[PDB]
């Protein structure tokens, strides 16, 4: 069992960039497919990306895709999400999540979840 | 809660969201006995309890007799060879040791619960649970009959079957199984007196409850070990597991053979992932046992015994993401058997249908619900309650949980028949790429002498006359040298 | 009438003239045992036979804690994997749901059968096989005197453990085994119980008699599930065998090394048939048993689980008639390892005799009656009392019944032992053949090129000065410069 | 006694100085147990101690009832036998009319006699329990019929005492359809069983040794139930004739042999695949490779035949070399080099592999021992327990003496390039044959490239003749052609 | 488990031929050797020849050897028994029969018989 | 269980030569590795030469490389020691060992003996 912190959030103007951490703790990522979600208020946690190893292939969610980066350092110790362009729709508490398994983009199946921070873009 | 995938394209399932309870260690606690050492009974006769005790008292001695000579004693292949009861014989042997049965019997003098630090300088609780010795000397000899042999009360006849029953009980476990038994039995070990001897170990607190509220599994996992009867001491030792992994993750791989699917009979190609059964998280690394059925689940707490394990890296998961990346080297067989069958997993059913068999799946008040085609599927314990392929029905587990199905192309058809090696049973998919590469080169080089000879000429006319070469045949020479040539260059 | 053929070929013998009872389904019934809830007899006193009802009291009061802390709660390879509980784990979980005690009990109220439909509208047979809770509350404790704490008779103690003792007897099992039992004990369901269950079940008539008359058999292939303690009644399932399919025709496949007899050490090659086991015909295919220990015979009738078979065409009976046959690609496995062995058959012994061995059969009156030499042999069990095959001496089967045996040609003397794949353990005739053509087409090619190079011109030297092609050799132009040919016809 | 032998080149041991107790045979003999016909007691009361009686009536009727109805690495290689084809043979017997009749005769008198079968053979019949003589004689003349009724709460007593070994044997056949094993002291008492041994056809140390290990007998044996009828239960006791005793066995201990390569991939392994329970045995050698199934009192080794090959005594020498030209001995080969520990009689074979954590540690949990990539071995001298990653080992702590024998891990003699590494059912000489074949295949390879290679090719197409030099086509005319004027 | 039934028997003059055939019903006979065999008037029943699939391994009693031909449809539906040449002592009741096992000429090893049916030979 | 009984020994006096044997009783030395022992007065047993198998391995002590010879017969039933160039050093009483397990040279690893035969070089 992995623990999750997320940090870097943050209240940024539209069209401006933040870059979002989840540091491993207990054990590291290695085995564990990291993926980050994103909850709006009074929406569903909704799926941004996920990654499986450091290098290895990426999924980004329709909503984000060329505009958000998911990485993985070698140490298998930290997840990254850069994200830029940001606009105001792109508020919400951004959570880092880990599982055992596969690289799937559904909430309900990934096991550990960290506590989210929150990212508010204004226009 | 337990979810389950499904993984399309490599034909296997995780399910996952189990907690584990590793039997990772020994605990070995000394039961002891105290008996009479009364030899035999002298009575005129004639009096029918007295009789009756008698054979009771006969029941008793020969259980002594019995006693007294028992003291004078895929991927399974990868595994280890333990000795099971090497801890538990340890401390038997020190009991045979002259001494040591004094200073337990010194020290549950007083008390019935003691721990004695032995010549082993080891440190052993040591419990007594039964003292007939007490009854026999002072609630039935005293109370002997008559000399005249005639006892009054039938109380006391069933009194004494009571209490002699547990050491006839025990003694008849011994016996039949060579001093040595596993699961412990009540006889052994009352459930009060294992629930006690828990409370006792240097466990955790969380050690204990779970020991505590799965005593059933612990008493699978025990051993009680016959020792020594002298002195009027019976001893023999419990060894009980330790349990010292416990609520970390577990998940299940479920696996199944995935072949082409064509039509001519014999021209098919299967591969299996290899690598099914229990891991569970473990110090960094993971704990995989390849024989899943020797782990015992409990709701979704999973008992495995890391005897029956190899410890693998943490990225053995990436075979679940992506059965060819670069990070581990998964383990696959092969083969060209395309036989039918299916895999109930925690939450479905694989099913592998291939050729005429007839795969569906079922529920009980609607008959059939799903009809298999040729090829590697899947189906959740949502609306179905069997399966059926072929002459077999399978029941499906009915726990609740949800299945994901992970749509993906059979990895079977990225292979090329002709180079594909179908006899591996242990291989991996690092191991069958480079001997498909060999076999491809195998193959151009053949490709190249046959396209060199191709471009070879024959040879020229032997009659004594000089050739040269024009238009793709052999002209003579003479041709040219009656005549008179210009430089065309 | 049981007939038996060896085939000197293939060093393998067919056992045919059997008739199947294939376990294909399973039936649950839900066994109740009424429990009072009274705490202990409250007086103390000095009666010895009250002590005696107390003491059965608190083995009452175990059993029930204890029961109530369990509620909490060769081509083997090519199988599936179902799970084997999954029908009757789901019938007790329904049990768990609130309420569905109160269905049972009312129905039984005053029947001790009745049929009960639950949630997920399943009807399962219920009945109640022991009601402790009116031995105890109205005729054990209304004699039990206050103010004396006393019992005049004591034939209630005789009564009482008479009437505690079964479900004394289920909880040890149910405690040495999680919960779950097979076989199902007598202490589980008597005969009488047995037997009423399954005259009351909705089977055909031949099913019924099938059961009845094998009522041993179904108690080894049926589960005992402790299900749920509360609100004053035990209840656990019973899952039973369902004999879907009865009375067709069924078959043992015997198999032993076949491997030839070259006096050179190192130098022999072995074939054995990997598809030993039990055959029965089931719905236009054949059920295959690989692991044929685990089926049961019971005079000419073989009882086997379906989970433990493969669903295979009705062709795989060819290769008892042609192991090379084009319809069904036999199974075999290939080694250099030529060990001698025997396989007792149902109706004589096959002998693999090789080396040095020393390998007879014997009657009990005559002594050695037969000696074997170096190969696959067979002898029938007319006559025959033992064979021994080095220092093993076996002991025949003396079922009646008659053999044949069919001479051949070994196939092993068909194969070239220097491009024999040895080390194949799942192979098959064709697999080995195509390995075979692969090597004798490597050594053809390698030939038919290094023979028709010669028909084709080297080059010529390399020092700067120009060839011409003449009667196989190259020759140098400028001897023929200088010179007017002219040919003159 | 016990001395073993680690050998680092192979990466197996041998512990020796054990003693044998071979199942060879099997002894035959019929237990009976003699019945009454009573059903019922046919009066009518309120005594509690008769209605007491009665119960314990219809579980004998009933126990009768139900016998009525039961009445109508190497393991690959070894042959099948049929367990209880000679108990079974006997049990068949009784059923022929007239058989039961026999036995009935010769025991009237006595509880032991010898009985002469229709089919010849000759075979001890014991009667055990009587309890025709109980119920008729014992127990119904105590009952008053009139009032129905019996004096004595003891009689329920005795006929409890009575009954109980009919209803466990009875309980015991139920639940194994009519089969048994081990022998429960309810099929055959202890002192039943040593009387029994005492009348063997076997040798005074062979009764000796049996008498001595009475409980490997119990759990070798089979009690296989055989009719009910004309008042008589009758079962056949179906008991191990230990025909080689005293003879030497030694165990053959094996486990992965691998390169230590640090590429993930690289390594290549083997295992001797012999491992097992070796034992002489009649100038030949008996070979068990399920060693599990043995089972070991002190030094004393009791196998059963049936489970084992014999083998020429040489077998020993891939103790001594495994490249001996005696005896091929056995191999797997693979690629993957997990690590894992075998516990051998006195210490442990310890094969780490990769960045796995291996150790040995003492009483105290003091490490004396962290071992490197290899295949190594430590004695149970100053250790109990060996880690490897995960999984914590108890090693044996019998007294003894190991011996560490150097040498070079003979898996480093093996090209990896023509290694044959996946072969479950091999031996030295296979994998030799198969690299020697992998050579040849190369090597007629590259003598097929050489023989094909240097032969010319076609000229250009251009209607112009060339001659050969220096390895191309060239122009004829460039030697013979003149300097070409046009002129007028 | 399989059943069969002849048909084709009858009078032929002697010299003549004539075609029987033998159905299966239950299941098709793919997988099981079907023999003929015929029993004269007098004397015991007497195997002629068997078959194991269609196109496959053939044999005949010595007494039918180059008159008799012994086949199997396609779909492994019918035997048939073609028999040519004739002669008075050809004379029996002919009958089919299956069995599992391997290709073995004793009438008590088959497993599974049709009810036969007459040929009469004149002369 | 393999007998042993040595017999060669005697009085040779030093530069000569003397052959002892040992014959196996109960069962031949196949699959027996066979050592020579031999133990000096006051001193304990000290390793001489093993052999195999007719014609295997060998191994001499470094005191006797050279000049002793140790070999079976191709019956297995004796193997001798060929001593030539004795010096008086050599005097001892020579035993005959034979076990199972590999080829050592410690003596506590052999599990049967012969019964000793004295060899006596004088100068
Ligand atoms: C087996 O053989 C195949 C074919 O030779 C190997 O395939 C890999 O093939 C790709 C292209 O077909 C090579 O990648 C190339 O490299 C450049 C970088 O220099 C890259 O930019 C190109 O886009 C292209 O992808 C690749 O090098 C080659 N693999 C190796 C190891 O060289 C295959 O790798 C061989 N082995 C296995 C286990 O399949
Ligand atoms: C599990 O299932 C329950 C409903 O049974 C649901 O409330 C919950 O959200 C699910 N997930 C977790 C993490 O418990
Ligand atoms: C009887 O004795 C027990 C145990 O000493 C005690 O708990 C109880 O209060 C006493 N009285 C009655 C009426 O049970
Ligand atoms: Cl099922
Ligand atoms: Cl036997
Ligand atoms: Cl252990």
């Amino acid at each position: 069992q992995v623990q999750l912190q997320e940090s870097g959030g943050g209240l940024v103007q539209a069209g401006g960039s933040l870059r979002l951490s989840c540091a491993a703790s207990g054990q590291t990522f290695s085995g564990y497919v990291t993926g980050w979600f994103r909850q709006a208020p009074g929406k569903e946690r909704e799926f941004v990306a996920l990654i499986a190893w450091s290098g290895g292939r990426l999924y980004y969610a329709d909503s984000v895709q060329g505009r958000f980066t998911i990485s993985r350092d070698n140490a298998e110790t930290t997840v990254y999400l850069q994200m830029n362009s940001l606009k105001p729709e792109d508020t919400a508490v951004y959570y880092c999540a880990a599982k055992r398994g596969g690289a799937v983009t559904a909430a309900e199946w990934y096991d550990y979840w960290g506590q989210g921070t929150q990212v508010t873009v204004s226009s | 809660n337990i979810t389950e995938e499904f993984y399309q394209s490599t034909c296997s399932a995780v399910s996952k969201g189990y907690l584990s309870a590793l039997r990772t260690g020994w605990y070995t606690s000394v039961i002891t006995i105290e008996l009479s050492n009364i030899k035999e009974i002298k009575c005129n006769g004639t009096d029918a309890k007295v009789k009756l005790i008698k054979q009771e008292l006969d029941k008793y001695k020969n259980a002594v007799t019995e006693l007294q000579l028992l003291m004078q004693s895929f991927l399974g292949f990868l595994l280890g060879v333990g000795s099971a009861i090497a801890s538990g014989v340890a401390v038997s042997k020190v009991l045979h040791l002259e001494g040591e049965v004094n200073k337990i019997k010194s020290a549950l003098l007083s008390t019935n619960k003691a721990v004695v630090s032995l010549s082993n300088g080891v440190s052993v609780l040591t419990s007594k649970v039964l003292d007939l010795k007490n009854y026999i000397d002072k609630q039935l000899l005293p109370i002997v009959n008559k000399q005249s042999c005639s006892i009054p009360n039938i109380e006391t006849v069933i009194e004494f079957q009571q209490k002699n029953n547990r050491l006839l009980e025990i003694t008849r476990e011994f016996s039949v199984n060579a001093g040595v038994t596993t699961p412990v039995s009540t006889y052994m070990l009352t459930n009060s007196e294992l629930l006690s001897l828990i409370n006792d170990m240097p466990i955790t607190n969380d050690q204990k409850k779970l020991m505590s509220n799965n005593v059933q599994i612990v008493r699978q996992q025990s051993y009680s070990i016959m020792s020594i009867i002298k002195e009027e001491v019976l001893a023999y030792v419990v060894q009980l597991p330790l349990y010292g992994v416990i609520d970390t993750p577990c998940w299940k791989l479920h696996t199944s053979p995935l072949c082409t699917t064509n039509t001519k009979e014999g021209s098919n190609i299967c591969l299996t992932r290899t690598d099914r059964g229990w891991y569970c998280d473990n110090a960094g690394s993971v704990s995989f046992f390849p024989q899943a059925e020797t782990c015992k689940v409990q709701s979704n707490r999973v008992f495995c015994d890391t005897m029956n394990s190899l410890t693998l890296p943490s990225e053995v998961n990436l075979c679940n993401v992506d059965i060819f990346n670069p990070k581990y080297d998964c383990k696959i067989m092969t083969s060209k058997t395309d036989v039918s069958s299916s895999v109930i997993t925690s939450l479905g059913a694989i099913v592998s249908c291939y050729g005429k068999t007839k795969c569906t799946a079922s529920n009980k008040n609607r008959g059939i619900i799903k009809t298999f085609s040729n090829g590697c599927d899947y189906v959740s314990n949502k609306g179905v309650d069997t399966v059926s392929v072929g002459n077999t029905l399978y029941y499906v587990n009915k726990q609740e949980g949800k299945s994901l199905y992970v749509k993906g192309e059979p990895i079977i058809n990225f292979y090329d028949p002709l180079v594909f090696p179908s006899d591996e049973f242990d291989a991996s998919i690092s191991q069958v790429n480079e001997k498909i590469n060999q076999s491809l080169a195998f193959i151009r080089k053949s490709d190249e002498l046959l396209s060199a000879i191709g471009g070879y000429i024959p040879e020229a006319p032997r009659d004594g006359q000089a050739y040269v070469r024009k238009d793709g045949e052999w002209v003579l020479l003479s041709t040219f040298l009656g005549s008179l040539e210009v430089l065309f260059q």
